[PDB]
């Protein structure tokens, strides 16, 4: 919890907003898991954990008439470790950005990335609401199941993971022949947004992966 | 009985599967059975080429039989008892098929794995019921099969007015 770079108000076009069979919209905590792991394998930076925010976003023929495509715009925070220079960093993330995609959808434009820096819980709240104004997504977990937790806690679900359902016995038509490939299907969690300045605990709006498949925030299950 | 319709079912090719890669590719072949997934009210869906299966005078095929009062799981289980058992099971085989599915690398502690994603039967036929019966309408609805749905799965070729869809578009700073 010490150095995060944000990246306010990527504005991005054509985003496929289908993240699963049952889920259209906002691209799932795994896929900004997937653009920070992304920019730390280019980059060679160390990206611990990603925020990030919805400021726009619409579904296309979802406000008027005119697979699923969207567009919006998102405010993104990496916490990262890096000691070498401030604006070396910068000019690396954007760098990364200006041809990174987000679920399939490329980046138009973005305000210039810029460092923050945490020494403990109280400097933590800063880096938070630097990125305002956003509504960036935390967990909620899950109650019953999606469907009754939709119903009844009227809560989103969201992708956060997968299931590994059988291992890919001929890797014939397999991109590479050499990482372990399965066939998985979609795990979900129920997730919620908030204005970034309401959020407590930022650790609980920060993203990465985790064990058996998933991705979570680091300081677990929403709490306000 | 029920056998004739699962006669007639063994007759043409035909899979019971969990899980699909036809829901995002008409004409990807990947058909999986999660056999821990199935549960009192599991839904499962299946393939025959045409979509086939013979229509007891109830009219029904074997697809809605099956998935009408835990037709699947009494069967499955054991309160028919082998007969109307293990012939049961002998479709429900996997089919492995990546063609025009994604792969996708998702870290793993020091290394990755690549997935492979393939779509739930269940949650597309009871997610759509249980979202029909609650009146829950924060929702999209997805036709799939292409115009020709008879041609994907059993579940298509029958709930053609569509699958429901979470509505996950978020808030937006106004």
């Amino acid at each position: 919890m010490r150095k995060f770079i944000i990246v306010k108000n990527v504005k991005v076009d054509g985003i496929n907003a289908k993240s699963s069979d049952i889920t259209v919209g906002m691209p799932p905590a795994t896929t900004f898991c997937g653009l920070g792991e992304t920019m730390s394998i280019k980059t060679g930076i160390v990206v611990k954990a990603v925020s990030y925010g919805s400021v726009k976003f619409e579904v296309r023929g979802s406000r008027f008439n005119t697979k699923p495509l969207a567009d919006g715009v998102f405010t993104l925070c990496f916490e990262v470790e890096w000691e070498d220079c401030a604006e070396v960093l910068v000019d690396k993330v954007t760098n990364f950005i200006n041809t990174a995609r987000i679920a399939g959808g490329t980046i138009a434009s973005f305000n210039k990335p810029f460092v923050k820096v945490a020494k403990d819980a109280e400097e933590l709240a800063s880096v938070k609401n630097a990125m305002m104004p956003c509504y960036v997504v935390v967990d909620c977990g899950v109650e019953v199941n999606i469907f009754e937790d939709a119903v009844n806690r009227k809560l989103q679900p969201m992708v956060n993971g997968y299931k590994k359902l059988e291992k890919i016995v001929d890797n014939k038509h397999m991109r590479d022949k050499f990482t372990p490939a399965y066939l998985a299907t979609p795990t979900y969690t129920m997730i919620g947004y908030k204005m970034v300045s309401n959020v407590d605990n930022f650790d609980q709006a920060l993203w990465q992966y985790g064990e058996n498949t998933k991705v979570k925030t680091i300081g677990g299950i929403y709490n306000d | 009985m029920i056998k004739e319709m699962i006669e007639d079912f063994i007759s043409k090719g035909g899979l019971i599967f969990t899980h699909s890669g036809r829901y995002t590719n008409t004409n990807n072949s990947c058909f999986i059975f999660n056999k821990n997934d199935i549960g009192v009210d599991t839904k499962v869906d299946m393939y025959t080429p045409k979509s086939a299966g013979i229509k007891n005078e109830e009219g029904e095929n074997l697809w809605q039989v099956l998935n009408k009062a835990n037709m699947f799981y009494r069967i499955y289980s054991g309160e028919l008892g082998e007969e109307l058992q293990y012939l049961l099971k002998s479709c429900c085989t996997a089919k492995e098929d990546v063609t025009t599915l994604p792969q996708i690398y998702f870290k793993n502690g020091e290394g990755y794995d690549i997935l492979v994603p393939i779509g739930n039967a269940h949650n597309l036929i009871s997610g759509t019921e249980y979202l029909w019966e609650h009146k829950y309408y924060n929702t999209f609805t997805q036709k799939l099969g292409g115009s020709n749905p008879q041609n994907c799965t059993h579940a298509c070729n029958k709930m053609r007015g569509g699958f429901k869809q979470f509505n996950c578009t978020p808030p937006q700073v106004e």
